[PDB]
């Protein structure tokens, strides 16, 4: 739903990188260069941003039961 | 000593609904209502 | 019979990782030191969350979990704090915890990013890794959603919960060339050279060394930002030294306890 | 519902001996050391250090059941040197090795930063 | 008995010497003997034929001991 | 002048340990020194092995006859 805080396999913090990754992808970076820019070297960490789907953006479309 | 506050559906506005009252929103008359979060202590391990 | 004479040589030291080489030590000692880096190295992490009010699309436990995983700058306070279970005070106190507060409400039209900058702390030395780069996204809020919670960060270690694991990735490796044949390759030439291979591009693996022990254990300890990466290693050594001092105490007592 | 709390891998209960020694019956000079609330982090170093002792005939360890917080190190040495002291010494000096490592790493670190 | 330790411990006999203990196969071994350095011999209640190999094992072990450690003694 | 097999069937041994254990649980006197075990099954087993169980097996034959065999008379298998 929301980007995981830490990579499940090793523990590297990746929760602070989804917005950055989106900005890099807003530029014409290829997702592989984007991942290198964000410093994700191990494939376990790269799997986090490549495979993440941000569903919280869909869940926010609904009006809240304030 | 609470009159039993509920949250409307399409309105999202707190209405006081006592027992033996029909569930109708004070405004627009929507029939769906949700209870507001408990006041009891909520504590998690964050695990 | 007596203790062997270990050595160390740091090859790279950054604020994120340390690459070092240990000589004259056992295969078991080098792996136990690795294991301590993962499990038995204390750090501060949120372990108690009182959710006053949560109307975000994320659930109370979801929020709690995410808060638990946020790394806190644990460099001097962690070696001074008392384990919460060991602390004598009722509830929490500065001697055994760091209080955190996050009271946030979205009123502006645009969606609010509830990052770790909203996690206010009762101590100036223990805060999310934000000293000096974006922040860990905790929640996304719509107009009219809120999140108000109190939290306490406890001293713990990675053997109890992964939250207290100070490392991102530990690269333990020894004998880059297959000198001891501890691993047997069906086709040794299909395998890329290790980063530490003292081997030319001609030969595939070092010639078999019959009489030879593993030494020169290469490490790459990467921190999650909680502990400085060299302090993780020092914290391992002090903690293992304590484990052996205490175990010898209990053993000696058990010998006299006949 | 039946999940054990994570603390049970290291927190001592009421009555639990940190270590329990029992003599082994099948051979002379052999004991079984049973550590409670410990695992392979402590089992591999003690096993390996025991093997450097030229007076240690046998040294090794097992975790009787992985969900049981108990490990068994077994030591058997020459008749002129009890297993108890074999264990004691291998820790007496293992502590020294880790202190020696601490001292040597601390100087290598201060030597790397601006050096 | 000589070699009995003055504290009443018989170990100077059994730990230096190959002991024997004759019991039925079924009987749960004696706790002192199981702690002591003594060779158990298992006998059947009804199968008399299985007795001969047991005693042969006795003479075998005894001869091993006599020849390795007490061959200088006279037979 | 009995013709049944002089060996104790696995069923006979089982039902003997079952019944004798239950009697011991109801503290009928035990025929052999307890070294200190307390599980009635372990005591019943010890009795059996010492051949002191006070039970005779009434073995019915298909024709209607029967032969009483003391537990101490026939041979145990295990
Ligand atoms: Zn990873
Ligand atoms: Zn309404
Ligand atoms: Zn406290």
């Amino acid at each position: 739903m929301i980007i995981p805080v830490r990579c499940f396999t090793c523990g590297k913090i990746v929760g602070n990188k989804w917005e950055a990754y989106l900005g890099l992808l807003q530029a014409e970076y290829t997702e592989g260069d984007a991942l290198d820019a964000l410093g994700l070297k191990r494939y376990c960490c790269r799997r986090m941003l490549l495979a993440h789907v941000d569903l919280i953006e869909k869940l926010l479309n609904y009006a809240p039961l304030e | 000593q609470q009159p039993m506050i509920y949250i409307c559906g399409e309105c999202h506005t707190e209405n006081e609904i006592k027992s033996r009252d029909p569930i109708r929103c004070r405004e627009c008359g929507y029939r769906i209502m949700y209870k507001k979060r408990t006041k009891r202590l909520v504590v998690f391990d964050a695990r | 019979p007596y203790a062997n004479q270990p050595t160390v040589r740091i090859t790279e030291l950054t604020d994120e990782n340390v690459k070092f080489i240990i000589e004259n030590t056992d295969l078991a000692v080098a792996n136990s030191i690795r294991r301590v880096f993962i499990a038995e190295v204390p750090i501060i992490a949120i372990d108690w969350v009182q959710i006053d009010a949560n109307s975000s699309v994320l659930h109370d436990e979801f929020i709690a979990h995410r808060l638990g995983l946020i790394p806190l700058t644990s460099d001097d306070i962690v070696d001074k704090l008392q384990y919460s279970r060991d602390c004598t005070c009722e509830e929490f106190c500065p001697e055994c915890s760091v209080e955190f507060t996050l009271d946030v409400r979205c009123n502006e039209d645009q969606t609010r990013h509830v990052t770790s900058r909203d996690l206010i702390s009762n101590s100036p030395r223990v805060i999310p890794v934000t000293s000096r780069q974006d922040d860990i996204l905790i929640v996304k809020l719509r107009k009219g959603q809120e999140l108000r919670l109190r939290a306490y960060a406890k001293k713990g270690f990675g053997k109890e919960h992964a939250k207290w694991n100070p490392t991102a990735g530990v690269a333990f490796e020894y004998d880059p060339d297959n000198a001891l044949r501890h691993t047997v390759y069906p086709k040794p030439e299909e395998w890329p050279k290790s980063e530490y291979s003292e081997l030319d591009e001609d030969e595939s693996q070092a010639p078999y060394d019959p009489n030879g022990k593993p030494e020169r254990f290469y490490y790459n300890v990467e921190s999650c930002g909680s502990l400085r990466p060299e302090t993780i290693v020092l914290s391992a050594l002090s903690g293992l030294k304590k484990k052996l001092s205490d175990l010898q105490t209990q053993l000696s007592h058990e010998i006299q306890s006949d | 519902m039946n999940a054990p709390p994570a603390f049970e891998s290291f927190l001592l209960f009421e009555g639990e001996k940190k270590i329990t020694i029992n003599k082994d019956t099948k051979v002379p000079n052999a004991c079984l050391f049973t550590i409670n609330k410990e695992d392979h982090t402590l089992g591999n170093i003690i096993k390996s250090q025991l093997l450097k002792d030229p007076q240690v005939l046998f040294a090794g360890y097992k975790v009787p059941h992985p969900l049981e917080h108990k490990i068994i190190i077994r030591v058997q040495t020459t008749p002129d040197y009890s297993p108890q002291e074999a264990f004691t010494n291998a820790i007496t000096d293992l502590i020294s090795e880790l202190s020696l490592l601490e001292e040597r790493f601390r100087v290598a670190i201060k030597d790397k930063q601006e050096g | 008995w000589p070699w009995l330790l003055p504290d009443g411990s018989p170990v100077d006999i059994f730990a230096k010497i190959k002991a024997f203990h004759l019991k039925y196969d079924e009987v749960r071994l004696d706790p002192n003997v199981q702690k002591w350095d003594v060779t158990v011999l298992e006998l059947s209640y009804h199968k008399r034929h299985l007795d001969r190999p047991v005693f042969l094992r006795f003479w075998e072990t005894l001869d091993r001991y006599m020849v390795k450690h007490k061959s200088h003694l006279r037979f | 002048k009995r013709i049944t097999t002089p060996y104790m069937t696995k069923y006979e041994r089982a039902r003997v340990l079952g019944t004798r254990a239950l009697q011991i649980a109801m503290c009928a006197p035990v025929m052999v020194e307890l070294e200190g075990e307390t599980d009635p099954l372990l005591i019943a087993m010890k009795e059996l092995k010492a051949r002191k169980i006070p039970i005779i097996i009434r073995r019915y034959l298909p024709d209607g006859s029967y032969e009483d065999w003391g537990v101490d008379e026939l041979i145990i298998s295990d």
